[PDB]
RNA sequence: UGUCGGCUCGUCGCAUCCUGGGGCUGAAGAAGGUCCCAAGGGUUGGGCUGUUCGCCCAUUAAAGCGGCACGCGAGCUGGGUUCAGAACGUCGUGAGACAGUUCGGUCUCUAUCCGCCACGGGCGCAGGAGGCUUGAGGGGGGCUCUUCCUAGUACGAGAGGACCGGAAGGGACGCACCUCUGGUUUCCCAGCUGUCCCUCCAGGGGCAUAAGCUGGGUAGCCAUGUGCGGAAGGGAUAACCGCUGAAAGCAUCUAAGCGGGAAGCCCGCCCCAAGAUGAGGCCUCCCACGGCGUCAAGCCGGUAAGGACCCGGGAAGACUACCCGGUGGAUGGGCCGGGGGUGUAAGCGCCGCGAGGCGUUGAGCCGACCGGUCCCAAUCGUCCGAGGUCU
RNA sequence: UAGCGAAAUUCCUUGUCGGGUAAGUUCCGACCUGCACGAAAAGCGUAACGACCGGAGCGCUGUCUCGGCGAGGGACCCGG
């Protein structure tokens, strides 16, 4: 189970043989394993990857002691890849080879307080033949005396986006070890400059 | 939601542009000016670009400032005394200090726009 | 992109000059149909004593479209009108010689007759 | 007056409860280097002055 | 990190350089590699460049012509590995950038509305054969 | 206790319309008939009519039935239905009258509680703190067709024509994205008309909307555009098929026991989740009393690790919250470079009586994007925050 | 009686036939078993006229497939 942190840089397109291919440029910058998680004393298996360097000015937190207890350069952000025990050093885009496929997690763009119209792609009501104060409205939301309430789950307008999003089975097109770039098939959550983890898929 | 964009403002298209002109004029008249933190923070940039344009020379750029400001006598002050002072200074011809005092009867936080020095 | 109620221009000597789309013959509920797709349509106007009459309900195949079609190689292409060639239920073109260019997609879709009979294929 | 209308007079308890978070907070002030007086942070104030 | 764009520009090396200058409001024809069955043609497309849509790499441009009574418009990735050549065939006074207006009245009118950039044209022929002199001799 | 129909949003049943599984068949095959299992998901677009219903056109895997005040008017509509007007037929001497027709006819800005969608404040989690996880419980999703190979094989006189297994492409739907396609982009650029103005010409400003109009448009936001999903796979099981097997010398799938077996059940996949008060776990950091309370849990001003306030801001955002930054600094503004947009600015020279034209010139201008530079501004500072119950 | 007639009168009724349409309980032509037209509560017809009511076609479009973006006045936050 491979895994590596990165940041969405932006996206354009490249040409495979003689057919264009839209691609998002992840940047799986160098990530120093900061702590291993074994069943022996954690209950589960995983690896605390670090990512992106940090000036000791903010790291004033005894985190310095955490980074110290592993002799690593204090990074800015660190999250765990589960069930993935590498070798005792550092992961690279190298874990991925072209043709492999990856699942990718990110924090979608924040659409704030959303209209049910968009939040749930509803259909509201007539732009014309009447009522005019119910255009982008949800319409009924229940029935009479029975049930007499509303289902826990009812699609209603609220905060939409800025949630955690995993997108499945993207193919790793290119991988440029030179500068730590992962090249995938475009569709990846979060906005540019956003943080994002990338790992092996579940085709099987 | 919107805003992913850039810039801010109340009022509307014309009334708002005209606000900046009128404010710049007076800033370029009195050098120091006191208004609401927002208006100030916005007016901030609008002015600089003017100063820095007068920092250049061609009557072209003259006329360009002649667009927003309108007083001929006022543009001279800008070219023949303001621009000179700020030569050899890249931008930042404008400072904005937060006033410690609230307008009464609308609770508005005031602030200070000032031709830098 | 053609849908029901859309008027196509008839690109052959079928006799018909214009037909309106009745149903887009892809899946069980396709919104629209582009080049290479087949559709049921009504002859809304046609040339005198032609092989096909007004009101004739017929099948045809989209060959030119106002909405641009994207080639997998990143290129695109569009025509000034929406056009189609009336066909056999065997999916062979009723009328003989067709006129006006046609999309290369017809090739991949298996309409060799028309790409043959085409004055040009962009 | 029209459609929606409160069903029952709000309990004097349930009222004050709603006012749970209503209390104010003291303004944040600080002594200034200039006078011994008090300023709010980041703000030029009278009896004091500034520097550039 | 700080150059997230410069980073993108690095993925770009699929970019061509041979292809010539040509701005909207002047005809030109592109040679497009095509798959007839399985082999490969080189279909030509001669027409007026209706709009160039700049965006560094993957900037696109669109041509318009009228094959057999019907008007046809194509778009090409300015750096497509499928544009063998692209020869400019004439140059004309634009007076505008995006010019879709030529659509709704093309004919004797489309001519006398894009005359001839005898300015650029003279730079063409002149600096054309001139620079050829300095590589012939 | 507002009544039909439509609209929006649905949700449940299963007596199952489709897809899944199975016995029988007057099942050769293909196709079908009929019964049994099986809600997971799916169940199109138009004509006619107020319609429900139904007939019809063109498709489909299919175009299921029904409950929810014949769901749903503090959600909508108001064609019909039930006011006042008017008319036809029609009954009545008449006034009037008709589950007979016909044209018209006022549907109420503010949600208190429950419920629901989101987002905070408080306290708690018997040391204080920063970071990183576990997953009890829960939620989302679960559709399908077509062509190709196997094979023109089995099967069949032929016409037809498979299981099984394998590949390719499509419809609708869902999450996400801006590269491309394509939209908007309210002042980014340009052109144009009336007018009034600066300043006479030139140049330019206001107004013509809350852009005067027109042509064009980055970032952002987005669908017509892009990528990805539905599985796979493990377990248990329905109808059913079968092993071993007695009562009951035989026989029997069952009574002891075992295997096979569905789009279904449990898991697996994506999201939430320790207020899971049954408050979990791991890494690291801080650490005694300093003063009243003898006895007991408390009380007080100072503290630590740390946090907060404030300020500069942000693809975060109603607010708050979340996040980054705060001079040890590139956080916003400015300037500079690039990208991009518009499409040769002004001024001068030249040609033309003139409107104009040509050179300078891809000039001038230039929001949002990519990046640089301390000129501008995030100064200075304050407040809170263990001293860790008992067995 | 004339004239008119599934009608602002037709229950059966979406009567039957024809036109229009891909498909027409509406519309329009026609027939006449007129439930229950009919001759100054006038019968039939009629150029023009009508913010009257019905049917159809062209043109054009956010009415719609099906929504998206954007602007201002609210709604949100602070002071009265
Ligand atoms: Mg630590
Ligand atoms: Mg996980
Ligand atoms: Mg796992
Ligand atoms: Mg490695
Ligand atoms: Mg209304
Ligand atoms: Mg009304
Ligand atoms: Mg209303
Ligand atoms: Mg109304
Ligand atoms: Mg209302
Ligand atoms: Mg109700
Ligand atoms: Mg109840
Ligand atoms: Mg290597
Ligand atoms: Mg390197
Ligand atoms: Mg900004
Ligand atoms: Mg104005
Ligand atoms: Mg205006
Ligand atoms: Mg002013
Ligand atoms: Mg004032
Ligand atoms: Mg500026
Ligand atoms: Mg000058
Ligand atoms: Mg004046
Ligand atoms: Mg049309
Ligand atoms: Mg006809
Ligand atoms: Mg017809
Ligand atoms: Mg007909
Ligand atoms: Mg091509
Ligand atoms: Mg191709
Ligand atoms: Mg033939
Ligand atoms: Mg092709
Ligand atoms: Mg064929
Ligand atoms: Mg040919
Ligand atoms: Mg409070
Ligand atoms: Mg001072
Ligand atoms: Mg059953
Ligand atoms: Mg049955
Ligand atoms: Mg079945
Ligand atoms: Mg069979
Ligand atoms: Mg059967
Ligand atoms: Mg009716
Ligand atoms: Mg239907
Ligand atoms: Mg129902
Ligand atoms: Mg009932
Ligand atoms: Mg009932
Ligand atoms: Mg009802
Ligand atoms: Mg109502
Ligand atoms: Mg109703
Ligand atoms: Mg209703
Ligand atoms: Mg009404
Ligand atoms: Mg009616
Ligand atoms: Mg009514
Ligand atoms: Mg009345
Ligand atoms: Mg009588
Ligand atoms: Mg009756
Ligand atoms: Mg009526
Ligand atoms: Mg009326
Ligand atoms: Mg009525
Ligand atoms: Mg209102
Ligand atoms: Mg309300
Ligand atoms: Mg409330
Ligand atoms: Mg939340
Ligand atoms: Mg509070
Ligand atoms: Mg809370
Ligand atoms: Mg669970
Ligand atoms: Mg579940
Ligand atoms: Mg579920
Ligand atoms: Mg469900
Ligand atoms: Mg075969
Ligand atoms: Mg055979
Ligand atoms: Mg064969
Ligand atoms: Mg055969
Ligand atoms: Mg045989
Ligand atoms: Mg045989
Ligand atoms: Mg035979
Ligand atoms: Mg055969
Ligand atoms: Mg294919
Ligand atoms: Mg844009
Ligand atoms: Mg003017
Ligand atoms: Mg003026
Ligand atoms: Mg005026
Ligand atoms: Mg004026
Ligand atoms: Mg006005
Ligand atoms: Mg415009
Ligand atoms: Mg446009
Ligand atoms: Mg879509
Ligand atoms: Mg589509
Ligand atoms: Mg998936
Ligand atoms: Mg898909
Ligand atoms: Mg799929
Ligand atoms: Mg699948
Ligand atoms: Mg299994
Ligand atoms: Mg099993
Ligand atoms: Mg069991
Ligand atoms: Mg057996
Ligand atoms: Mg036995
Ligand atoms: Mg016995
Ligand atoms: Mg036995
Ligand atoms: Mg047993
Ligand atoms: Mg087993
Ligand atoms: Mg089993
Ligand atoms: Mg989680
Ligand atoms: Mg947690
Ligand atoms: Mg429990
Ligand atoms: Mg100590
Ligand atoms: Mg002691
Ligand atoms: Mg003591
Ligand atoms: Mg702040
Ligand atoms: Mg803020
Ligand atoms: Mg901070
Ligand atoms: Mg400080
Ligand atoms: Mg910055
Ligand atoms: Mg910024
Ligand atoms: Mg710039
Ligand atoms: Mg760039
Ligand atoms: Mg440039
Ligand atoms: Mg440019
Ligand atoms: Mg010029
Ligand atoms: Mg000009
Ligand atoms: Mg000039
Ligand atoms: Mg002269
Ligand atoms: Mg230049
Ligand atoms: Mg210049
Ligand atoms: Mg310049
Ligand atoms: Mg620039
Ligand atoms: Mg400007
Ligand atoms: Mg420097
Ligand atoms: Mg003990
Ligand atoms: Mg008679
Ligand atoms: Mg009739
Ligand atoms: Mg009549
Ligand atoms: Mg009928
Ligand atoms: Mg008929
Ligand atoms: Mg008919
Ligand atoms: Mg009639
Ligand atoms: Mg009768
Ligand atoms: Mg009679
Ligand atoms: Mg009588
Ligand atoms: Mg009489
Ligand atoms: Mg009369
Ligand atoms: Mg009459
Ligand atoms: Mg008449
Ligand atoms: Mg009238
Ligand atoms: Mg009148
Ligand atoms: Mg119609
Ligand atoms: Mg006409
Ligand atoms: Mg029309
Ligand atoms: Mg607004
Ligand atoms: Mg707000
Ligand atoms: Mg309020």
């Amino acid at each position: 189970m491979k895994g590596i942190l990165g940041v969405k840089v932006g996206m354009t397109r490249i040409f495979r043989d003689d057919r264009a291919v839209p691609v998002t440029v992840i940047l799986a910058g160098p990530c120093p394993v900061v702590q291993r998680r074994t069943p022996e004393k954690d209950g589960y298996t995983a690896v605390q990857l670090g990512f992106l360097p940090q000036n000791p000015k903010r790291v004033n937190r005894p985190l310095k002691g955490h980074f110290a207890k592993a002799g690593v350069e204090p990074v800015r952000i660190l999250r765990e890849i589960r069930d993935f025990n590498p070798e005792g050093d550092t992961v690279t885009v190298e874990i991925f080879k072209p043709g492999e496929r990856v699942d990718v997690t990110g924090t979608s763009k924040g659409r704030g307080f959303a209209g049910v119209m968009k939040r749930w792609n509803f259909a509201g009501g007539p732009d014309s033949h009447g009522a005019h104060k119910i255009h982008r409205h949800p319409g009924s939301i229940g029935n009479r005396k029975t049930p007499g309430r509303v289902y826990k789950g009812k699609k209603m307008a609220g905060h939409y986006g800025a949630e955690r999003v995993t997108v499945m089975n993207l193919e790793v097109v290119d991988v440029i070890p030179e500068e730590n770039l992962l090249l995938v098939k475009g569709a990846v959550p979060g906005p540019n400059g956003g943080l994002v983890i990338v790992r092996e898929t579940k085709k099987a | 939601r919107h805003l992913k964009s850039g810039r801010k403002l109340n009022r509307h298209s014309s009334h708002r542009l005209a606000l900046y002109r009128n404010q710049a004029k007076s800033l370029l008249t009195h050098g120091r000016i006191t208004t609401t933190v927002p208006k100030a923070k916005e007016l901030r940039g609008f002015v600089d670009h003017l100063i820095h344009l007068a920092k250049r020379g061609d009557l072209h750029a003259r006329r360009l400032v002649l667009r927003d400001l309108q007083d001929v006598k006022l543009v001279r002050k800008l070219f023949d005394e303001i621009a000179p002072r700020y030569r050899d200074r890249q931008g930042g011809y404008t400072r904005v200090l937060k006033l410690a005092e609230r307008r009464r009867g609308d609770g508005a936080p005031l602030a200070l726009v000032e031709l830098v020095e | 992109m053609i849908q029901p109620q859309t008027y196509l221009e008839v690109a052959d000597n079928t006799g018909a000059r214009k037909i309106m789309c009745i149903r887009v013959l892809k899946g069980s509920n396709a919104k629209y149909a582009t080049v290479g797709d087949v559709i049921v349509a009504s002859v809304k106007e046609a040339i005198p004593r032609g092989a096909v009459k007004e009101g004739d309900v017929v099948k045809a195949v989209v060959v030119r479209t106002k909405k641009e079609v994207k080639r997998p190689d990143g290129s695109a292409i569009r025509f000034d009108d929406n056009a189609a060639v009336i066909i056999n239920n065997q999916l062979e073109p009723r009328g003989t010689r067709v006129f006006g260019p046609v999309a290369r997609e017809l090739r991949e879709k298996g309409f060799m007759k028309i790409v043959s009979l085409a004055p040009e294929v962009l | 007056a029209k459609h929606p209308v409160p069903k029952k007079k709000t309990s004097k308890a349930r009222r004050d409860a709603r006012r749970s978070h209503h209390a104010l907070t003291p303004p944040i002030l600080v002594p200034c280097p200039e006078c011994k007086a008090m300023k709010p942070p980041h703000t030029v104030c009278p009896e004091c002055g500034y520097y550039a | 990190m700080n150059r997230g764009a410069l980073i993108k520009l690095v993925e770009s090396r699929y970019v061509r350089t041979d292809l010539p200058e040509f701005r909207p409001g002047d005809t030109v024809r592109v040679s497009y590699k095509v798959k007839e069955g399985n082999r490969t043609r080189i279909q030509d497309f001669e027409g007026i460049v209706i709009r160039i849509r700049r965006n560094g790499f993957n900037t696109t441009f669109t041509v318009r012509k009228v094959s057999y009574g019907v008007g046809v418009e194509r778009i090409f990735p300015l750096h497509s590995p499928l544009i063998q050549k692209i020869d400019i065939v004439q140059r004309g006074r634009a007076r505008r950038a995006k010019l879709y207006f030529i659509r709704n009245l093309s004919d004797r009118e489309i001519r006398r509305k894009l005359r001839a950039d005898r300015k650029r044209i003279d730079k063409d022929r002149a600096a054309e054969r001139a620079a050829k002199e300095e590589v012939q001799k």
